[PDB]
Formats: C-alpha cells, sequence, structure tokens
RNA sequence: UCUGAUCGUAUUGGGCAUCUAACCUCGAACCCUGAAUCGGGUUUAGGGACAGUGCCUGGCGGGUAGUUUAACUGGGGCGGUUGCCUCCUAAAAUGUAACGGAGGCGCCCAAAGGUUCCCUCAACCUGGACGGCAAUCAGGUGGCGAGUGUAAAUGCACAAGGGAGCUUGACUGCGAGACUUACAAGUCAAGCAGGGACGAAAGUCGGGAUUAGUGAUCCGGCACCCCCGAGUGGAAGGGGUG
RNA sequence: UUGCACUACGAGUAAAGAUGCUCGUUACGCGCGGCAGGACGAAAAGACCCCGGGACCUUCACUACAACUUGGUAUUGAUGU
RNA sequence: UACUAAAAACACAGGUCCGUGCGAAGUCGCAAGACGAUGUAUACGGACUGACGCCUGCCCGGUGCUGGAAGGUUAAGAGG
RNA sequence: AUGCCGUGGUGUAAAGCGUGGCAGUGAGACGGCGGGGGAUAAGCUCCGUACGUCGAAAGGGAAACAGCCCAGAUCGCCGGC
RNA sequence: GGGAUGAGCUGUGGGUAGGGGUGAAAGGCCAAUCAAACUCCGUGAUAGCUGGUUCUCCCCGAAAUGCAUUUAGGUGCAGC
RNA sequence: GCCGCAGCGAAAGCGAGUCUGAAUAGGGCGACCCACACGCGCAUACGCGCGUGUGAAUAGUGGCGUGUUCUGGACCCGAA
C-alpha cells in the first residue's frame, strides 16, 4: 500500500476460535420433501440420497421450512422442532 | 501450481451468506478508560468492507 | 511558526426550504451562533439537529436568530 | 497523580467501572453508588 | 524448652594435610632397530587426583562477520521541524500552499460533574478610623466594556457568569437518521427499556459553554462467563465480555 | 569519425550561444598548399554536485562468533584433620 | 607509490618502556607439529623515539595496565 | 457584486447515477484576474480561479516566434462568403 | 643524472595463495586488471534506475490534483 | 473427491431463522415474488397471510476462447 500499514495488517484479527470436532449435518426442508413424495410413504436417508436432495455419507437433518400435506413415517437424525410438529401433524412419524 | 490465500486476510475478513465481506472495527483493544460508551459501542460489532477496498479485499481473500 | 490545525467543516448543511429527516444535522457549529428553534435540539457540541421530518426555516427570536423545523 | 481506578460492586465483587481520581486530593478509596448490571439494580461501588 | 552453647553413633559437603594407583612429563635407560633426535613398548625418576579434555554455565571480546545509520529542504550540508487544538493568509458556503504571520496541548476537577432554586458584573461618582489610586461599608450611574480551570475563535447578561440544598447519569442494553471522509478512523443524535438522581410537577440527566489533553494492529496481563476441552473424566491451553 | 548535404555573413528569433528559421547583405564551378575562430569538433553512458546501490575502513552503533577466561560435573581414587 | 609523487616519507645505529624462567612469551595450525632456537634474561618478542651534544618540567582526576579482596551485586549447580 | 444549497418551470441526444472488466496519470508550462514570500525584482517561488491555451491542436494573423489574437483539419474540387 | 666492495647486482633450483601471502610501509605487489586476484558454478543474481518492444484502419479519449507513505523521480486508495 | 443444494453464532447450538440482549425491544446477518383473480376479516378503492391458477422465473456446473492476476527467469537488455 506504498508503506502504510496496510488494510489486512489494520485491522483486527476476527474474534474468537473454530471447534476441532463440530459436527455437520445435511439439510432437508419437509416442503422439499413433500416435493418430492407427493404419495407419501416411508422416507429414509438412502431414499433422500437417491432422490438428490441431500449428499451421500452424511448425516441428514430435517427442517421445517415449507408446508407439507403427504403423509410420511421419515427417519434420520436431529430432527427440528418445527419438522416434528409438521410431520406428525400431516400423520407421519419421525424418529431418530 | 495451486494459489496460496493470505494468512492475515483470512484472519481479518469473511463472508456473509450472499457475499459480502465483512471486518471488525479498530480502536477498541485497549486504552478503553477514555473513551466513553457512546464510542465503545459505535466501535462493536461487524461491519461490511467499504466499496473503495472490496477489490483488494476481495483478490487477498482468493 | 509553521503550526496549524486540521480545518472542521463547519458551518450550515441544510438551507431554507430544504426536506429533511429526522435526525438531520442542519448546523455544526462553535457555540450557539444559531439557536435551536421547534422540532430542533442542540447536541451537545451545538450541533442542531432535526428532531422532525420538515423544511427548514431560518427566523428571529429577539436577537437570536433561530432554525425551526416545520412539518 | 491521577490513575486509573477500577469501582468494584460490594455485593457481587464484580469490576465494572473504571475512572480517574486525584490521589493527592482523595487519598482513601472512592465510594460511589453505581448501576450493577449482574446484581440488576444500584449498589455500592469501592475503589480497588 | 523458637533450645542460641553443646555431646556420640549415622550422613554429608566445604577447607587444609598426606598418599599412590587413574592421568601427565620434549627427564633418563633399554627393545622393535638392520640404517631412526619419528613412533610405540618395558623399566626407572618426578608430578598427581591437580592439570588437560567433554557437557553445562557466567565474564571479556572491532580479533573477525553481517548490517543499520529517516524525511523535508529555493542544490546539498548547518540550523530548525514532524502528532493534536485556535486565529489570519483564505479571495462573504466547504476546502486551499510556503523553511508564511501569531499562539497553545501530551492536562485539570469527586467537584470545576447531575439536578432544583436564587442573584447580577466590571468601571466611574459621592460619603466613611486605620484605609492611601486601589482592602471591607452605604447610596447613585452602569446591558455587558467583568467573568468563563487552561491558547484563540465562536458563544453566553434569557445567562453557559455568581451562591446555596440534595446527589453520582463521570449509568447498563440499544439506537432511527445524519456530518465528515480514499481507506482506516473521527463526530452528532431524537427516541425505547432497565435501574436511579434531583424536582411538587413539567421535566433534565449516557461528564465538564464548545472545539486540544492523544497511539492502529500484533503480542501479553488481570477480573468475570463457564463456550471448546485431541480415547473418556478432569486439567493444561484456548474462547467471549470488561 | 560518419542522420543528411549544391553545409556564407550581419542583425534578430528560438530549449535563452543558429550552416539549416526571419529580414537583409555578399558570393562563378572545381582543386592544391597552409592556419586553427566555429562546427557547444573526436576520444571516454562527468572523475566535480545530487539520488540510489556497492565495497572497504573506524568506533564507548546493534547483534553475533573465534580466542582468552570463571565455576559445576564426568574422567576421579585413599587416608587424617 | 612496476605505468604522473624519490621527498621533509620509510629504514637505520643509538635510547626507553612492556612481556617472556624455557617443547618461554609471540606467531602458523582444529590438533599433532613447526618457527622462535639446535637460542636461555648481556636472550628473544612487542611498542614508541631515532647519530652525536645539552636536556627531557607539572598532572594518576578519565581510560588502560599491574596488584589487593573488607563490603555490595552477580551464572550454572545444590536446596526444595 | 459574484459564487454556494434547495425548489417550480423552460430547453438540451451522445448529461448524470449504480455496479463490474481494463487502464493511464499522480515532475506540468505559459497567459488573464485575486493573494502570500521576495526589494512588491526576476523567463523567481507558493496558493485560488465550471478562467484560457499548450501538453495531446493542425490551419490564418503577430517578420521569425509551444502557451498571445482568430479558429478546432472525415476526404476530394483550378467554386463562393 | 644516482649507486657502482655493498643493506650490491645477477643465473639456476626451490618456498609462502586470496580476508590469505608478502611488504626498509606506497594500500604497494601477488602473470599488462588489486581498499580483497583469476576461473567455473549458485545464475537467466538484483537494480523504486537507463535503454528497447516489430502490420493496419474505425469509435471514444485523459492526468500532472487530494489523502497516506523509510515518502517526495516509487506506490496504495480517491479524482479524471 | 469438488462445486451447488440454508443460514446465523467465538462456540456449545438452533434453524427460515439466528446472535446480542432481562425484552414477544431495537438492531446485524439471512430467507421471504405479486402485472392478478377468487372465499375468508378487510377498504370507497389499494392489498394484507393462506388453497389453486391469470402459469409470477429462478440455477448451477463442466469444457473451450479472451482480458487481468498468482508462483515460476515471466516482455527483452544492463552493473558495481
Ligand atoms: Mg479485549
Ligand atoms: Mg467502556
Ligand atoms: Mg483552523
Ligand atoms: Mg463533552
Ligand atoms: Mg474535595
Ligand atoms: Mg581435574
Ligand atoms: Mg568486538
Ligand atoms: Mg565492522
Ligand atoms: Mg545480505
Ligand atoms: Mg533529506
Ligand atoms: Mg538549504
Ligand atoms: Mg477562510
Ligand atoms: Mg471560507
Ligand atoms: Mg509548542
Ligand atoms: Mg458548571
Ligand atoms: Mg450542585
Ligand atoms: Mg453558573
Ligand atoms: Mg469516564
Ligand atoms: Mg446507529
Ligand atoms: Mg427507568
Ligand atoms: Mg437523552
Ligand atoms: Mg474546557
Ligand atoms: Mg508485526
Ligand atoms: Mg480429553
Ligand atoms: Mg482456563
Ligand atoms: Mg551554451
Ligand atoms: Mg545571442
Ligand atoms: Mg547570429
Ligand atoms: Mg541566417
Ligand atoms: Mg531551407
Ligand atoms: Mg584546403
Ligand atoms: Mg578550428
Ligand atoms: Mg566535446
Ligand atoms: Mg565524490
Ligand atoms: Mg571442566
Ligand atoms: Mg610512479
Ligand atoms: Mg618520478
Ligand atoms: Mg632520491
Ligand atoms: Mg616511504
Ligand atoms: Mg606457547
Ligand atoms: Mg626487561
Ligand atoms: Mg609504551
Ligand atoms: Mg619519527
Ligand atoms: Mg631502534
Ligand atoms: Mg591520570
Ligand atoms: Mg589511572
Ligand atoms: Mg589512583
Ligand atoms: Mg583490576
Ligand atoms: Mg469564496
Ligand atoms: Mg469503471
Ligand atoms: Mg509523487
Ligand atoms: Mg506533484
Ligand atoms: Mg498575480
Ligand atoms: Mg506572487
Ligand atoms: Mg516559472
Ligand atoms: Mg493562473
Ligand atoms: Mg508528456
Ligand atoms: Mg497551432
Ligand atoms: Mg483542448
Ligand atoms: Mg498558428
Ligand atoms: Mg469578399
Ligand atoms: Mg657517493
Ligand atoms: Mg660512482
Ligand atoms: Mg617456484
Ligand atoms: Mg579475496
Ligand atoms: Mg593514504
Ligand atoms: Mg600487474
Ligand atoms: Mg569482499
Ligand atoms: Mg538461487
Ligand atoms: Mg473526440
Ligand atoms: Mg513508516
Ligand atoms: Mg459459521
Ligand atoms: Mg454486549
Ligand atoms: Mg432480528
Ligand atoms: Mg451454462
Ligand atoms: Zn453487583
Amino acid at each position: 500500500e506504498g508503506g502504510q500499514m496496510p488494510i489486512h495488517m489494520r485491522l483486527p484479527k476476527l474474534k474468537g476460535f473454530r471447534n476441532r470436532f463440530r459436527t455437520e449435518y445435511e439439510i432437508v426442508n419437509v416442503g422439499d420433501i413433500n416435493r418430492l413424495f407427493p404419495q407419501g410413504g416411508a422416507v429414509g436417508v438412502d431414499d433422500l440420497v437417491a432422490k438428490g436432495a441431500v449428499r451421500k455419507n452424511a448425516l441428514v437433518k430435517v427442517l421445517g421450512d415449507g408446508k407439507l400435506t403427504a403423509k410420511v413415517d421419515v427417519s434420520a437424525h436431529k430432527f427440528s422442532g418445527s419438522a416434528r410438529a409438521k410431520i406428525t401433524a400431516a400423520g407421519g412419524s419421525a424418529t431418530e | 501450481p495451486k494459489a496460496k490465500t493470505h494468512s492475515g486476510a483470512s484472519k481479518r475478513f469473511r463472508r456473509t451468506g450472499t457475499g459480502k465481506i465483512v471486518r471488525q472495527k479498530a480502536n477498541r483493544r485497549h486504552l478503553l478508560e477514555h473513551k466513553p460508551s457512546t464510542r465503545t459501542r459505535r466501535l462493536d460489532g461487524r461491519t461490511v468492507v467499504a466499496a473503495n477496498d472490496t477489490k483488494r479485499v476481495t483478490s487477498l481473500l482468493n | 511558526n509553521g503550526r496549524d490545525s486540521a480545518a472542521q467543516r463547519l458551518g450550515v448543511k441544510r438551507y431554507g426550504g430544504q426536506v429533511v429527516k429526522a435526525g438531520e444535522i442542519l448546523v455544526r457549529q462553535r457555540g450557539t451562533k444559531f439557536h435551536p428553534g421547534v422540532n430542533v435540539g442542540r447536541g451537545g457540541d451545538d450541533t442542531l439537529f432535526a428532531k422532525t421530518a420538515g423544511a427548514v426555516e431560518f427566523g428571529i427570536k429577539r436577537g437570536r436568530k433561530t432554525v425551526s423545523i416545520v412539518g | 497523580v491521577r490513575p486509573k481506578i477500577t469501582l468494584a460492586c460490594e455485593v457481587c465483587k464484580h469490576r465494572n467501572y473504571i475512572t480517574k481520581k486525584n490521589r493527592r486530593n482523595d487519598p482513601d478509596r472512592l465510594e460511589l453508588k453505581k448501576f450493577c448490571p449482574n446484581c440488576g439494580k444500584h449498589q455500592a461501588h469501592r475503589e480497588t
């Protein structure tokens, strides 16, 4: 920068730290589930992977965005509260 | 040869969910006795990078 | 000799008849060269901001030049 | 002559405020009533 | 019996003395050796647990090595200056150079802060022991010519000047919207909530009439929160707030 | 040595000292022997001055190192006080 | 000072000081080894002065060198 | 007096604003007007000026004459003002 | 022009090697180059500096200012 | 394996939200469409969320050209 203290040196470091053991989930929304499975029925992680809504060899978490009308007994890890409520309202089951 | 990123730039900048680059503000590490709480509240938090420095910051981060 | 201080960019910022938003600075000054009127605060360093949206109005209040906001 | 002093809540001992004083003018410990965010109200504060 | 003074078996190190056997001798003699002032071996004469050397450690060290030794500038050197605040230059918005013309700052105040209430100064005139040009007193005249913690400028007599009572807002969590600005910084801010001060209430209060009294990032220290915790539980270490 | 060439002078003007521009004046073409006023003549990317780089030298500049030197410990044992 | 400087510069005989007791001090070398010297303080090395004559004054505060160890400060080790 | 801010009309194609790609420039000069430094000298030096030209602008005028006056070269013509 | 029996001149053979030698001392000499020789290699060293960078036409068209700077003949951002 | 497929937070974590905060306060970051109709409350109208269309339009990724850039001698030439 010509000799004055550069932008990347006059500014402070971003605070905090990074978690070495953080667990990451591949997420999917109930709206997506409803769009992919209009007929309902039991739905699993491998079915999600096959339909291409989620990555393979990854933990799957279901989120509660969108609307759901089909009755689906989905199985995943670590559901969200809203997604669980929507599943049980539509009449399916949300099991880990 | 793979391109290398700048270490200090990566420690001082980060991107948001839509692609903006944000930073923290200076003058907030020590000598805080004489600074009013209004000044410290203004200095608190994160802010977006100026449109004049965005090009150089992007080049540093990439 | 040779020393100096920075120019402070003082003076009127919004003129008579201008439409302003709430909180807009109108006059930067040392002391009360102008005096706050209706819908106009002062500020810790005589800054004469606008407390409401409206139009600027300069006037006289028995000796004091005043700046006021009309809604 | 005018050092930087810290005031701690007399109840929870939390250090909440830092300021200055004249050591010769007030050779003893400053006492003030300040709002303590931890205690949730105003408490007496003393120099540390 | 903190037992100072102290005795006997243990134990130990520090001095001193002696010894010889480690080690040392470019003292001597003999052999390898036929030709050897090398070397080695044997014996002897001395020194001797020292010296020398390895590792650790303090000192000294231009003997050697690598380097540094700012800028501005009516050429360079000499001298002076480098950041912040105020005025003029500056041409009636803002901004504007010079080694242009003048000054200040690197603080101070626990009240010189907040709030409630009250008051008006300097100067001049007249009279009055010390007291006089000028001390305190009384009566007139006096609208700002005093005063403002501190430079100057802009303000303040409606007082921001002077006096008294109570107090700690010299708060916490925020902050719409603006000034200024290459960036980094800097500046103002109504209003909301908590918990308070003063005030009968309306209200005012996030230091000081305003603008100087200050130093980015990195790296560390401290208090608090209990966020991560390298098999697990802790801990070390890190993290956030101040 | 050499950008050219059918390369005058005066007073001007111009990157302020003009063969080459202006206005004048003078001069037939070409050689030979001489002089050295100019061609900011030739030779040397100025040795003087400034900026940057280097090198070597100095020292109570900085940081190192060799050398010299201190103590501990090992080599390293015995007996008295 | 080969190739712009021959001198008042260097050397010198003489002088003083300092070191060296002997594979000395000093120097070359990591070391062995070597020179010093097949020498031994009337010798060897270093420094300054510079035939000869007359002389060489005062100052030990600074900095070096030499010597001393009462006190202060101070490393590793020991101790824990 | 000018200059500056806002606003309502009228006019004006190659104005303006945002966001990206690619730049160059950051030694300016002279002239007019207002100033500082200097001796109110300098072809001197430092500022201002929705001032000009040169830079990067040819052509005509000023004898010649970057920066002064007139005027901005798409090309051709032995036309005119 | 100086020395020309001497600290003389000279032939042959040999020795000292680069932070080293050698020097009656000039930073002198060490193969016509010495305030650190020469050769090859690191190596296509580095140079904010100087020079150079090759065919065409069409449209548009600057700057020499601000802030910062171990900065002033460089560069970063702004301006155009 | 990489990129896209959800973000926020220092992180534990939560998730169309999330962080700060006592706050269901305000803010930061992130998602969320309307040129419209119909039923619902709505207003004179304009829309405000929902069910569909009047069909309201997103989107990334891999290869190949070009400009600029990074690490390489890096446009070419040149020291002491
Ligand atoms: Mg901190
Ligand atoms: Mg604070
Ligand atoms: Mg000023
Ligand atoms: Mg203030
Ligand atoms: Mg007091
Ligand atoms: Mg020993
Ligand atoms: Mg040394
Ligand atoms: Mg040296
Ligand atoms: Mg080097
Ligand atoms: Mg200089
Ligand atoms: Mg000078
Ligand atoms: Mg002015
Ligand atoms: Mg002005
Ligand atoms: Mg001063
Ligand atoms: Mg006050
Ligand atoms: Mg009070
Ligand atoms: Mg007062
Ligand atoms: Mg304070
Ligand atoms: Mg805000
Ligand atoms: Mg309250
Ligand atoms: Mg307020
Ligand atoms: Mg003040
Ligand atoms: Mg650093
Ligand atoms: Mg563990
Ligand atoms: Mg810890
Ligand atoms: Mg000349
Ligand atoms: Mg002439
Ligand atoms: Mg002439
Ligand atoms: Mg002529
Ligand atoms: Mg001609
Ligand atoms: Mg001739
Ligand atoms: Mg001639
Ligand atoms: Mg010449
Ligand atoms: Mg020179
Ligand atoms: Mg030893
Ligand atoms: Mg010679
Ligand atoms: Mg000669
Ligand atoms: Mg001679
Ligand atoms: Mg000589
Ligand atoms: Mg010896
Ligand atoms: Mg002697
Ligand atoms: Mg001597
Ligand atoms: Mg002599
Ligand atoms: Mg002698
Ligand atoms: Mg002495
Ligand atoms: Mg002495
Ligand atoms: Mg003495
Ligand atoms: Mg001594
Ligand atoms: Mg003006
Ligand atoms: Mg652009
Ligand atoms: Mg420059
Ligand atoms: Mg310039
Ligand atoms: Mg003028
Ligand atoms: Mg002038
Ligand atoms: Mg000039
Ligand atoms: Mg001009
Ligand atoms: Mg040019
Ligand atoms: Mg022309
Ligand atoms: Mg033009
Ligand atoms: Mg012309
Ligand atoms: Mg005509
Ligand atoms: Mg003779
Ligand atoms: Mg003779
Ligand atoms: Mg030979
Ligand atoms: Mg060499
Ligand atoms: Mg010399
Ligand atoms: Mg030679
Ligand atoms: Mg060298
Ligand atoms: Mg290399
Ligand atoms: Mg054009
Ligand atoms: Mg610097
Ligand atoms: Mg994240
Ligand atoms: Mg906080
Ligand atoms: Mg929110
Ligand atoms: Mg595609
Ligand atoms: Zn407390």
